[PDB]
């Protein structure tokens, strides 16, 4: 009966259509250095073939440089560790 | 039988064509697929989640 | 000073805990997200029902 259950979006069609639209994320999600993109966009054709959530078993990354004594090195740091792994 | 037509009843069109890659398509409807006339769309705003709320 | 952070300079805090299984973690905020004082959403939802609904 769903007929589309894209996660990416939180598209949820049943045939109800249900759309979770979360205000807090930056523009790009690559990095969070980015604009606040307000703008949101449901194509439901091209959503049944730029995402804004993040899936709970996907655990998304991004590199970011530290100094402490020595030279600046970049370490992997998640967005969401509660989901990789008080 | 309208009553079979109805209930949709897994109708399918099988269609072989040489252009094709593999020569065999399938297509189905269902009176959702037509036009459904009521939406209950249902667009939660969530001021704040993040992930799948 | 006051300008960077009324500019929007989105500034970003990392912690390193022998804890956390990463060792690494950090957040960030800007202006914006600095409790924004008010939304600008424009969402647009381009072809409400078609193919799939």
């Amino acid at each position: 009966i769903v007929l589309v259950d894209n996660k990416c979006k939180c598209a949820r069609i049943t045939s109800n259509i249900r759309i979770i639209v979360p205000l807090n994320n930056r523009e790009n999600i690559s990095d969070p250095t980015s604009p606040l993109r307000t703008r949101f966009v449901y194509h439901l054709s091209d959503l049944c073939k730029t995402c804004y959530t993040y899936d709970r078993n996907k655990c998304y990354t991004a590199v970011v440089p530290l100094v402490y004594g020595g030279e600046t090195k970049m370490v992997e740091t998640a967005l969401t560790p509660d989901a990789c792994y008080h | 039988s309208e009553e079979e037509w109805n209930t949709g009843e897994t109708y399918t069109c099988v269609v072989a064509h040489e252009a094709l890659p593999n020569r065999v398509t399938e297509r189905t409807v269902d009176k959702s697929t037509g036009k459904p006339t009521l939406y209950n769309v249902s667009l939660v705003m969530s001021d704040t989640a993040g992930t799948c709320y």
